[PDB]
């Protein structure tokens, strides 16, 4: 019927991890791979990357940064409430071998994104040095968590309040600088973020792969409003990723495309908090 | 023997009302008027009345028209015994009665046609339906099917929850099969639920049928994409037999330059969002939608119909740009008819060579090719026409991604799954059946093929 909310955990502020009983989700479910949300009938749907699953209580678990509409609305949620629809696992797994060293990039929610990406890159024998992206000391969460799946974490904070002082990149630019032996690197945060990332590796050759992360609507290759460009070709990024080659993905389009709807998304905002004013 | 040349009209809501909402555009016969149509009718005989041939599951027209005839002073029991012999051989007249294109089927095969309009028959078989489930008649049939139902302890899987996978799941409860629908949207009904719009399919139509099927005892499971969430080896391992109604669900998008820019959407993307997410009641639906001052819709098809009056409603400016001639276009005459009242503006004979976009990466105008007669060819001569939305409508196809992951199923190269005879597979023990098995067809087709896997289903686990 629905999708019942097991736990809630805040994980920083603006940051709302949820435990979702959907055995057959977890079952299934591969790291990289994502899900549909609908809340409720009104709702639209939105896509969240499955950031951990636990097959003995059946669950998985997505964590939501708010944003807007859809997703302040999700943070008031709590434990025993339902999520309408729950649709997944969604996406190609991501491609787990044995390529070296991996560095793992997490910019903001992508820190969660990236946690079972980092556990089976270190489950496959790489050598994981997880650089988290973070605006400012707040705003930090699951270190512990990435450390236990990595050998190596550079926290980072715009601000300096926290860590290493600067982007993702920074750190990624003093690795490279120092000589350090990478062989991939894989980058999940805002599309701004992971365009500079791409930007930075392409000159040094390093094979670098992003998660893409536009518009979605079904999530299962019916519409092409997730549609990107790819080595000049278009891909759906619901079906055919939504990990791609960050050197051949049109950066300029997909940020383009993701702000399309800027204007309405303000406008849905707007009245669902002056529909809450009054207390 | 003479004829009455002339239809009875069904009367439709005005143009100046009806741009203005997503509601019903043609409210159909009453009593009185259908019952003066139907004795339009010939009564040719059922061994030869070209109508019942011209109908791809060959409903016995003539016998349903009797029907109302010879109780003129009972509607109830009129519509009851129409409603009848319509289900021997249809599940879902109160929408083939809307969609199908019957021009091409049972009203262009009419005789009456020849001379005049043919018998209309789409809407009759529309009003006994409707008239049908207005009063409960529906009802009382098909609790008369329950009672008949002996259940035989076997378990069957349907795919997909279109017309297709809703007709089979239908039928093989009633031969007592224990049914699961497997669909992975968050409604079932398919096109029927996404993609046709409530201007001509009102959604309490396809409700209906789920609730029949909720009386029958058939199970839905929405959120549910099968080859992702289920294994195809798990439904084989849980299920004596499977039906694949899986449609044919991906657009089909040509390479034109400049086809990412903000504005273009297919029609399916366009469509879903109207339709299923309710995006023309934003913001009381949360998703959106945006159309700009100008829409061009590229294609000639239901879709394409579908796509340009959806947008009109939005308060576009809207044209239809066709690579053909008008005569060639494949939509519903009905349709096409209905998008020139409502304003829609068209352009035959040309295609877009590429989109034209501003800095901003917002669609600004359309590079168009023209066209001469057979496929059409470019006559070399180019113009650029602007626009702010573009909505392709150049058809859909199957997803290759869930079929390629179904182990042992045979698909041919454009992605429809091979069936035999019977409309089984390549894998003993699995049927397909609607778009899945023809390419883009029909609803009629698609029904139609769910009741013959149903019986072909029970055939090979009888057997
Ligand atoms: C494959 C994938 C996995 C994702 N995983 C996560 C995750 O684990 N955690 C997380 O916090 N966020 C994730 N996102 C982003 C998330 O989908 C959006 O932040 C969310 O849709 C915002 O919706 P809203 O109504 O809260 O805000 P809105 O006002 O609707 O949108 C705000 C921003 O989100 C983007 N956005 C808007 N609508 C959509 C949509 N339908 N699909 C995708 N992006 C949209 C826009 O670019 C906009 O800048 C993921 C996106 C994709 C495509
Ligand atoms: C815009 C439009 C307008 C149309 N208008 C008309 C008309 O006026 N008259 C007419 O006769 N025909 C029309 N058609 C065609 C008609 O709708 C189709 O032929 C018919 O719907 C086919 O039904 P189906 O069940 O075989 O396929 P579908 O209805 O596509 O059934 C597929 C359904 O199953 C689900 N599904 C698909 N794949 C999977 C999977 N791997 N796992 C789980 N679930 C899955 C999907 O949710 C989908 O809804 C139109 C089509 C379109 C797109
Ligand atoms: S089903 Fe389509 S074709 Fe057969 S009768 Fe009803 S309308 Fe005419
Ligand atoms: S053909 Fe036209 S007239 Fe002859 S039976 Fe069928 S409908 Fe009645
Ligand atoms: S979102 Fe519809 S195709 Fe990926
Ligand atoms: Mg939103």
């Amino acid at each position: 019927m629905m999708f019942k909310i097991l736990r809630k955990e805040r994980l920083a502020p603006g940051i709302n991890l949820f435990e979702i009983e959907s055995p057959r989700i977890a079952k299934h479910a591969k790291p990289g791979q994502f899900v549909m949300i609908r809340l409720h009938e009104k709702g639209e749907r939105i896509p969240l990357t499955i950031a951990d699953v636990d097959i003995s209580k059946g669950s998985i678990t997505i964590v939501a940064q708010e944003v807007g509409k859809t997703t302040r609305e999700l943070g008031t949620y709590e434990a025993g409430d339902y999520i309408l629809d729950v649709l997944g696992p969604l996406g190609k797994p991501s491609h787990i071998d044995y390529f070296g060293t991996v560095v793992m990039i997490g910019g903001g929610v992508g820190v969660a994104e990236i946690y079972p990406v980092a556990k089976a890159m270190k489950e496959k024998g790489n050598y994981v040095i997880s650089i988290l992206g973070f605006r400012t000391k707040d705003l930090v969460f699951w270190e512990d968590k990435l450390r236990s799946v990595s050998d190596e974490v550079i926290v980072t904070t715009n601000d300096g309040s926290y860590g290493m002082k600067g982007f993702t990149t920074h750190a990624l630019q003093k690795l490279i600088e120092e000589g350090r032996k990478i062989d991939l690197v894989h980058a999940v945060g805002p599309a701004i973020m992971m365009k500079a990332v791409a930007e930075l590796t392409k000159p040094y050759g390093i094979k670098t792969v992003a998660s893409l992360n536009p518009i979605m609507v079904d999530g299962t290759g019916m519409c092409g409003a997730c549609r990107v460009t790819v080595g000049g070709e278009v891909k759906f990024a619901c079906v055919d990723g939504p990990e791609f080659d960050a050197h051949l993905v049109d950066w300029d389009q997909l940020m383009n495309r993701l702000a399309y709807y800027r204007d309405l998304e303000k406008i849905s905002l707007e009245k669902w908090e002056r529909e809450r004013r009054m207390v | 023997p003479r004829l009455i040349k002339d239809r009875v009209p069904t009367p439709e809501r005005s143009v100046g009302e009806r741009v203005r909402d997503f509601g019903e555009v043609n409210l159909g016969y009453s009593w009185e008027l259908a019952l003066r149509e139907a004795e339009r009718c010939l009564q040719c005989p059922v061994e030869y009345a070209p109508c019942i041939k011209g109908c791809p599951v060959h409903i016995n027209i003539p016998g349903f028209i009797k029907a109302l005839r010879e109780n003129r002073d009972n509607p109830s029991k009129a519509v009851r015994e129409a409603l009848r012999i319509i289900w021997r051989d249809n599940t879902l007249p109160a929408i083939t009665g809307r969609v199908c294109p019957q021009e091409e089927q049972c009203e262009g095969a009419c005789v009456v046609g020849k001379v005049g309009d043919p018998i209309n028959i789409g809407k009759l078989e529309r009003f006994v339906a409707d008239y049908a489930r207005e009063h409960g008649i529906d009802d009382e049939l098909l609790l008369e099917e329950i009672k008949g139902i002996k259940r035989n302890g076997k378990k069957v899987a349907i795919i997909g929850a279109g017309p297709a996978g809703l007709t089979c799941a239908a039928d093989l409860a009633k031969m007592g099969y224990e049914v699961t629908i497997y669909e992975a949207l968050h409604q079932p009904g398919g096109v029927l639920i996404y993609g046709i719009p409530e201007f001509r399919l009102p959604k309490e139509i396809v409700k209906k049928e789920l609730e029949n099927l909720r009386r029958l005892g058939v199970k839905i499971e929405t959120n549910v994409l099968v080859g992702k969430t289920i294994t195809f080896e798990e439904l084989r391992e849980e299920y004596d037999a499977i039906f694949i109604g899986t449609g044919a669900g991906t657009p089909r998008i040509y390479p034109w330059p400049g086809v990412n820019l903000n504005g273009i959407y297919s029609a399916n993307e366009f469509l879903t969002r109207i339709n299923l997410m309710k995006a023309y009641k934003f913001p009381e639906y949360d998703t959106p939608i945006k159309v700009g001052k100008r829409v061009a819709v590229i294609g000639g098809g239901n879709t394409a119909m579908d796509a340009a009056r959806s947008a009109l409603r939005l308060g576009a400016e809207v044209w239809i740009l066709y690579r053909r001639t008008r005569k060639e276009m494949t939509a519903r005459e009905e349709e096409i008819k209905h998008a020139e009242e409502e304003g829609v503006k068209f352009m035959f004979l040309v295609t877009p060579k590429r989109f034209i976009g501003d800095e901003n990466g917002n669609l600004k105008a359309i590079e168009l090719e023209k066209m001469k007669l057979r496929r059409p060819i470019p006559t070399g001569e180019t113009f650029i026409m602007e626009f702010d939305t573009a909505i392709i409508a150049i058809g859909q196809t199957p997803n290759k991604t869930f079929l390629e992951t179904v182990p042992g199923l045979k698909v041919d190269e454009w992605g429809r799954i091979v069936v035999d005879e019977n409309l089984m597979t390549s894998i003993p023990g699995v049927f397909a059946g609607g778009d899945a098995i023809r390419g883009e067809a029909t609803v009629i087709l698609a029904m139609g093929d769910g009741r013959k896997a149903a019986k072909a289903i029970h055939q090979y686990l009888s057997k």
